[PDB]
């Protein structure tokens, strides 16, 4: 379950603002800026298909590139293994 | 600064429900030995607050040194299933629950008085308010501390308990053999 | 409580520093054993190695694989360096210089002592191995088979004197050192000592996984500064136990005629002298005893972990449970049964 | 066997009450075992404090409602 | 053939003492103490450098 | 011995060792007044401090070897009024 | 505020100061592989355990019974002079009793490993 | 095998001699628990007649008389 | 009794005995004099000790009331006592129990003082140190010439003032 | 030979200014005779004392820190 | 006394109401003994007794007999069915 909050512009920009006093990058303010303009696509320009090319979109590629951080906790309903796991041998004598 | 460290018996109390709390609670069961861990470390602490630091020891060696490690060595070498702490299926117990943390609470606390009236067996459970005073006697000539009269009278006045004691650990060792080893012939 | 922080703050600094120049002493007389010099280099005659491997580590990447566990990971290194700096509390300097003056000292250190297994039982849960979690299996079974060795040797040595108070089982070998009645524990206590502290030629979990891709400490930055100020605190308070129970601590010749000579009422150049000499004296066995390690390290090959629980077990445990029945009836033989303090 | 006996190797703190009421038991028989009643109160007493309890609350409660 | 526990010259308690004290053992640690006083091998390179013959390639 | 740079670290664990020993015994002794610590006390020695407490000003262990006790000493008695222990 | 008790809080509540120190100065940017975990090395969905020997176990649930034995020794060493030839005959029978133990242990060899993949060691006969 | 164990019962000596050859590890851990006990039992006596006898009690308290109050006099007020 | 736990206020008491109790004066030594003095004391304050003692254990319960008479006699005789020590062996005692101090009251570390003072006490009040109990086979180990147990460093004062006794013949 | 003794010999043959050179350059204490100096400013020395082991007979004292 | 009941009855509460492990019955037991020690020894402090501290010796004693015993049974367990599931004992 990925965490997110939705606090308020006026806070997160001020923390953001703050934030860029450490010297590594953090979420900018001009980012949270951002956060408000969705894509407005220019019509008169080129697009991929002036270019034969076919993007791949986000769904069909989301597994191959967040299964690193898949956990994996267990197996499926392990109920149906206790009569085929009484026929190993589990304390080697 | 005086009454900064009065409070340390209730702390530790609301620490011990915290930490029951979370055995129940935790996911993992090894999250739950190691809270167990917990709880002894805060009864060990409770025990030197009321002046037996040789059980807070004795504990930590025994119990944290000795039984918990087991607790662990069987987890990492065994598996065991858990199903996690759900509303599906353990929210049936509440009403019990509650019924039964209200009942067995109030009579564990009314079975300590000899009153004859049942409320106020509880009512003399909670008069803990007047303080004790401890006053000095110079009769104590030698330095005899627990440990030494518990060798006293475990080996002088109660030999017989320690040398029953003593076939409780050849149980100890003679049951686990035969119960997890395979003899030959 | 100013002079307590300033009490407190010189032990830690001489402790902390006596390990990291530990390490250096380890690598330098292991090489001069090996008719090899080194570390040379990287101070002058090689005394910042240590403070350069830190600075190096922290400055690393905290990786934490895959399918790890994070918090687990990261706090059993410094669990492991709490107890085993906490051990320290009650190791006397001195008669009565100590920070913890128990009364119940010698139970305060085994008992910390009990709870440096749980660094290598739970080194193993930090992946979703199952071979790494046998090797914390094998690892906690030896930790645990030699905990019983060196307590027995506590409990044959406070025979011979009925306290737990660590200075008055110091004070008692103003007579005799407690190694020259029990040679033979001496010996055993050094061979549980390297043993608990799973140094060679007990490195069987160390040695057998790095051969294999899990099964030691795969750690990195920090986490890994601490197990090593763990381990080479761990030998030096091991030594210490060697020390105050079979080596006599602080105690040397007596002093009296050089003193009553030099001096003529107490003074606190009286008192600086004193305390030089007594620790002077504990440091210098301390130092014996870690150049016993590294020679061991040095000399032997490696058991095996059938080897070691066979060695123990079968070899080493019958003679202390008869040693349990010798020594008191040595006492009761010569109506030798010791007082309180 | 080892009733009586301290923390500290020697006499409890109420010993004494109840070495005079196995005094008292001593004395007596099955039938005059009533007389051995305000012993056996004394060494109930010395253990829980019930008694003194109440006199203390009484004389907090004349520090407490008669003065505000 | 190899040699029973009978047909040894060598008494029990003698070789109780060899396996209790440890003699090999402490030998060897003898062997490598004689060492850390011999003089080390070592050579300070960038400053120092090694053997170099004609035919070197 | 031989091998003075394999020693160098080992002479600074000897003396960083020796001159902590020696600073806290002289730090001990400024905290008890020119006298060394006390170690190994029971209950009697601990009663016995808090009478010297009561019999000196509140000068920590200076002893008096005086026959007869100042009249504070009379009223100068402490009993410790202890929490219920629950 | 005694010197004993600010060791022993400071330690835990200071220990993480390099933690942190690291935490702050190094870098971080994992790739997959750099998560990942060995040279090679997989596993399907087969088990969460692997079969192990007895004696793995028995080491740890034999400590428990020794220690205990060992610990309770200790009142015993706390009073040694006040039981005096009595207490010391007692501890004697309380040890016997437990050596009579061990014994067994030693005898039905309850910590050796045992080896499947025997040596043949039965001759060659063949059937004219 | 080669030096198998040849019974106690068949021989005392022979299987004591074989122990301490082939079992030393045992053997002189029996002999040490062994020679405690029975140097108590038999050489203690032997101790308080001839090199020092047990030494006489430590009070362990107050040593109250045993005896009625008798009148004194002497340290009385004024 | 018990020693305090978990927490614990000290509270002191302004009133004053009733007057039907008469006063007396306290002692007013503290730990190593008092040490030093023991043997002395119990040389002289036997038998009002001892009664002290048995009005006690007769009173069976009443001790602290029914005693106060007795425990007053007491208490002047131990002032007596150290009202003859510091009135006539100031010196020797102050010797003994500073070296007391610089140990851990160990009196294994005073041998050399404890000497002076009970050859003074001795030829001047006429009291001796005797360890009850022995038998006449038993060594005393306050005259044990060489004992296996000594101290660290002999105490510097009593060390002189030994030689100077052993030098005027006064040991 | 690794003892003290050579050290300090040679540290009074060389005086402090190379002790100190040698310290922060080769880290150890060696004495010997100027055999020549090359074209970069590189000055090469030879001892004949028996302490020097094989191989560590003939040494360099560079002229720049950043040697190679 | 009011510690050692709390866990106590929590102790019971979390055994008896456990639809999870068997590591947290185990727990449960353990936790229990560790309350009855800690109200015993309570107890024997206030009335200054040695029989209560003796007790409670005795207890850590058995608790670990206890364990030993428990672990050995549950190790037998596993050998027949390899693994220990949440119901089922
Ligand atoms: C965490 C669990 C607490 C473990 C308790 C450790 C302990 O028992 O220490 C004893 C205590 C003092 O006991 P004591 O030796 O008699 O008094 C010396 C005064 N410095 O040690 C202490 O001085 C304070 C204990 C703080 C905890
Ligand atoms: C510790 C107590 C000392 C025990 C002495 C001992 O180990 O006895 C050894 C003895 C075997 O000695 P053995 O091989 O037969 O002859 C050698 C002669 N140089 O063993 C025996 O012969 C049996 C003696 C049993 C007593
Ligand atoms: C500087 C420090 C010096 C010490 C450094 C030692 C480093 C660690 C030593 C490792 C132990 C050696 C070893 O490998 O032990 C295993 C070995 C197994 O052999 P085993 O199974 O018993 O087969 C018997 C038939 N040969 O079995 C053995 O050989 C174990 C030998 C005993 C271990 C030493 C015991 C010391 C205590 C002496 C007790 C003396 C009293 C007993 C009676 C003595 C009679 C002479
Ligand atoms: C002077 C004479 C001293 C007497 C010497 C006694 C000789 C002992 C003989 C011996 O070595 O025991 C061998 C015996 C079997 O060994 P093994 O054939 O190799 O088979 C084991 C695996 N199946 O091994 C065994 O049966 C196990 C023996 C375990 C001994 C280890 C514990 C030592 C305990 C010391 C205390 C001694 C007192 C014990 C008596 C108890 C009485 C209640
Ligand atoms: C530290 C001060 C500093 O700033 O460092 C200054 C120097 C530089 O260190 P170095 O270049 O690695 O040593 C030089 C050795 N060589 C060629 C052989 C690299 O320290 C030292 O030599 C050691 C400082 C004294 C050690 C105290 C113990
Ligand atoms: C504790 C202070 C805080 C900072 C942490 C310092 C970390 C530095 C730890 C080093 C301690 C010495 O530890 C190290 O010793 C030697 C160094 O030659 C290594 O040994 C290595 O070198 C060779 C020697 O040529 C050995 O033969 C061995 O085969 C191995 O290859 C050990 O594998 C390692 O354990």
């Amino acid at each position: 379950e990925v965490r997110h909050i939705e606090l308020p512009k006026a806070l997160y920009q001020a923390y953001t603002k703050a934030t860029q006093a450490i010297w590594w990058p953090t979420y900018s303010p001009d980012q949270v800026e951002r956060q408000f303009l969705s894509q407005k696509i220019d019509p008169s320009a080129k697009t991929f298909n002036d270019l034969d090319l076919t993007p791949m979109e986000l769904p069909d590629l989301m597994f191959k590139l967040i299964r690193p951080y898949r956990v994996n906790t267990f197996q499926h309903d392990v109920s149906q293994l206790e009569n085929k796991e009484k026929t190993f041998v589990h304390i080697l004598d | 600064m005086m009454y900064l460290t009065y409070y340390f018996i209730e702390i530790t109390i609301f620490l011990a429900i915290l930490c029951t709390i979370f055995i129940i609670s935790a996911k993992n069961p090894m999250v739950s030995i190691l809270y167990m861990i917990a709880l002894f470390v805060i009864a060990a602490m409770y025990l030197y607050l009321i002046g037996l630091g040789i059980f807070s020891l004795l504990y930590i060696m025994i119990y944290i040194g000795a039984i918990a490690v087991l607790f662990l060595f069987i987890i990492t070498l065994l598996d065991i299933n858990s199903t996690e702490l759900s509303v599906k299926s353990n929210i049936r117990d509440l009403p019990l629950v509650l019924i039964s943390l209200i009942v067995l609470t109030i009579s564990g606390l009314m079975i300590y008085s000899n009153d004859s009236i049942l409320i106020n067996k509880l009512l003399e459970a909670f008069g803990n308010d007047y303080n004790t005073i401890i006053t000095q006697d110079w009769f104590n000539i030698e330095n005899t501390t627990l440990l030494t009269t518990i060798g006293n009278v475990l080996l002088t006045n109660n030999a017989f308990i320690l040398l029953v004691l003593a076939i409780v650990l050849l149980l100890g060792i003679i049951g686990p053999i035969s119960i997890t080893m395979k003899h030959k012939e | 409580m100013i002079i307590n922080i300033v009490e407190i703050l010189i032990f830690l600094v001489c402790v902390l520093f006596s390990v990291a120049y530990l390490t250096v002493a380890e690598r330098k007389t292991l090489a001069y054993m090996q008719r090899r010099l080194g570390p040379n280099f990287v101070g002058y005659y090689g005394l910042l190695q240590a403070f350069a491997d830190a600075v190096k580590l922290l400055l690393k990447e905290i990786v934490l694989p895959k399918e790890s566990n994070y918090i687990i990971l990261v706090i059993s290194p410094l669990i492991t360096l709490i107890t085993a700096l906490i051990g320290w509390v009650v190791i006397p300097l001195g008669p009565g210089i100590t920070l913890g003056e128990l009364n119940l000292g010698i139970l305060f250190s085994l008992a910390i002592g009990s709870l440096g297994v749980f660094g290598s039982l739970l080194s193993g849960w930090s992946s979703n191995s199952k071979y790494s979690l046998l090797g914390s299996i094998r690892s906690t079974a030896q930790l645990i088979s030699y905990e019983l060795i060196l307590t027995s040797i506590f409990i044959i040595i406070i025979m011979f004197v009925s306290s737990l108070n660590i200075t008055t089982i110091i004070e008692t070998q103003r007579v005799v050192w407690y190694c020259i009645p029990l040679l033979p524990l001496l010996l055993i206590f050094f061979i549980a000592s390297v043993a608990e502290t799973a140094r060679p030629p007990f490195d069987l979990t160390e040695s057998e996984s790095e051969l294999v891709a899990g099964y030691f400490t795969e750690y990195s930055g920090s986490p890994f500064v601490f197990f090593f100020l763990a381990e080479y605190s761990n030998i030096i308070l091991i030594s210490a136990f060697n020390g105050y129970l079979l080596l006599g601590g602080y105690l040397s010749f007596n002093y009296s005629y050089l003193f009553n000579i030099l001096f003529n009422d107490y003074s606190y150049v009286s008192f600086l002298f004193e305390g030089l000499i007594n620790s002077s004296a504990y440091a210098i066995k301390l130092v014996f005893l870690m150049f016993s390690f590294i020679w061991v390290r040095a000399a032997f090959p490696r058991f095996t972990y059938d080897n070691l629980i066979n060695f123990c077990w079968i070899i080493l445990l019958p003679l202390l449970f008869g040693i349990f029945l010798i020594i008191p009836s040595t006492l009761y033989i010569f109506d030798s049964f010791p007082t309180l303090i | 066997t080892a009733a009586g006996i301290s923390l500290t190797g020697g006499r409890n703190r109420c010993f004494s009450e109840w070495q005079s009421f196995m005094h008292c038991t001593a004395k007596t028989d099955a039938k005059s075992r009533a007389q051995c009643l305000p012993n056996f109160e004394d060494y109930m007493e010395c253990l829980h404090h019930t008694k003194e309890k109440a006199r203390l609350r009484e004389i907090e409660s004349v520090l407490k409602q008669k003065k505000e | 053939r190899p040699a029973t526990w009978e047909e040894s010259e060598e008494g029990a308690l003698s070789k109780a003492t060899k396996y209790f004290l440890l003699a090999e053992m402490f030998r060897g640690l003898y062997v490598v103490l004689e060492q850390f006083f011999r003089a080390p091998y070592t050579i300070y390179y960038p400053f120092e450098k090694g053997p170099v013959s004609p035919r070197f390639r | 011995a031989i091998p003075f740079e394999a020693l160098l670290p080992y002479g600074i664990i000897f003396g960083l060792l020796t001159a902590g020993g020696g600073a806290m015994q002289v730090l001990h002794v400024y905290r008890n007044g020119g006298v060394r610590d006390r170690f190994a006390i029971d209950q009697w020695d601990s009663q016995m401090m808090e009478r010297d407490l009561r019999l000196n000003g509140g000068q920590g262990r200076k002893q008096v070897d005086q026959a007869t006790a100042p009249e504070a000493f009379k009223h100068n008695h402490v009993w410790k009024s202890e929490r219920p222990l629950i | 505020m005694n010197t004993f008790i600010i060791f022993i809080i400071l330690i835990p509540i200071v220990g993480f100061a390099l933690l942190a120190v690291n935490i702050l100065l190094a870098v971080y940017k994992p790739y997959n592989e750099k998560l990942g975990a060995f040279e090679c090395g997989l596993t399907s969905f087969n088990q969460t355990r692997l079969a192990f020997n007895a004696a793995f176990i028995l080491v740890a649930i034999l400590f428990l019974p020794f220690d205990l034995e060992i610990s309770t020794l200790l009142p015993y060493v706390m009073s040694i002079y006040l039981v005096s030839n009595y207490g010391f005959t007692i501890v004697l029978l309380f040890l016997l009793i437990l050596i009579i133990g061990f014994v067994y242990e030693i005898n039905t060899n309850a910590l050796k490993i045992n080896k499947h993949n025997k040596p043949n060691t039965d001759s060659l006969i063949y059937k004219l | 095998m080669i030096n198998a164990n040849p019974g106690f019962w068949n021989g005392p000596f022979r299987y004591l001699r074989w122990s301490a050859h082939n079992r030393p590890h045992l053997f002189f851990a029996f002999a040490i628990g062994i020679a405690g006990p029975v140097a108590a039992l038999t050489l203690t006596p032997l101790r308080r007649k001839y090199l020092y006898p047990d030494h006489s009690p430590l009070p362990q308290s107050y040593p109250l008389p045993q005896r009625a109050r008798e009148q004194l006099t002497g340290f009385d007020d004024e | 009794p018990r020693e305090a736990a978990a927490h614990w206020v000290p509270f002191e008491d302004k009133a004053n005995m009733p007057d039907n109790v008469p006063d007396v004066v306290e002692v007013g030594a503290t730990s190593a004099p008092l040490l030093s003095a023991s043997y002395f004391i119990g040389a002289k304050c036997k038998p009002y000790n001892d009664d002290f003692m048995l009005c006690r254990e007769e009173s069976q319960g009443s001790g602290a009331i029914d005693c106060l008479k007795e425990g007053r006699r007491v208490t002047r005789c131990a002032v007596s006592v150290i009202e003859d020590i510091n009135k006539s062996c100031l010196d020797e005692f102050r010797l003994h129990w500073q070296c007391l101090e610089q140990n851990n009251h160990q009196l294994s570390g005073c041998r050399k003082a404890e000497a002076l003072l009970n050859k003074c006490v001795f030829t001047k009040l006429n009291l001796e140190k005797k360890i009850p109990g022995l038998r006449p086979d038993e060594e005393p180990v306050f005259l044990k010439k060489d004992p296996w147990i000594k101290p660290a460093v002999d105490d510097f004062k009593s060390v002189r003032a030994y030689a100077e006794a052993k030098k005027n013949g006064t040991l | 030979s690794s003892s003290l003794y050579r050290v300090l010999r040679n540290a009074w043959e060389v005086g402090p200014r190379s002790y100190w050179k040698q310290l922060n350059s080769i880290g150890d204490t060696k004495s010997g005779r100027l055999v020549g100096t090359d074209i970069y400013g590189n000055k090469f020395y030879e001892t004949d004392h028996q302490d020097e082991i094989h191989l560590r007979t003939r040494y360099v004292e560079y002229k720049e820190k950043d040697y190679d | 006394m009011f510690i050692g009941t709390i866990i106590l009855v929590l102790s019971f509460l979390g055994f008896v109401f456990n639809r999870r492990n068997i590591i947290l019955a185990f727990i449960c037991l353990e936790t229990m003994l560790l309350g009855i020690n800690l109200i015993l020894l309570r107890n024997s402090v206030l009335f200054d007794d040695i029989s209560g501290s003796l007790f409670a010796i005795v207890i850590i004693i058995l608790a670990g007999v206890e364990s030993a015993i428990g672990l050995s049974l549950l190790v037998s367990y596993y050998r027949l069915r390899g693994v220990i599931n949440s119901y089922g004992i």
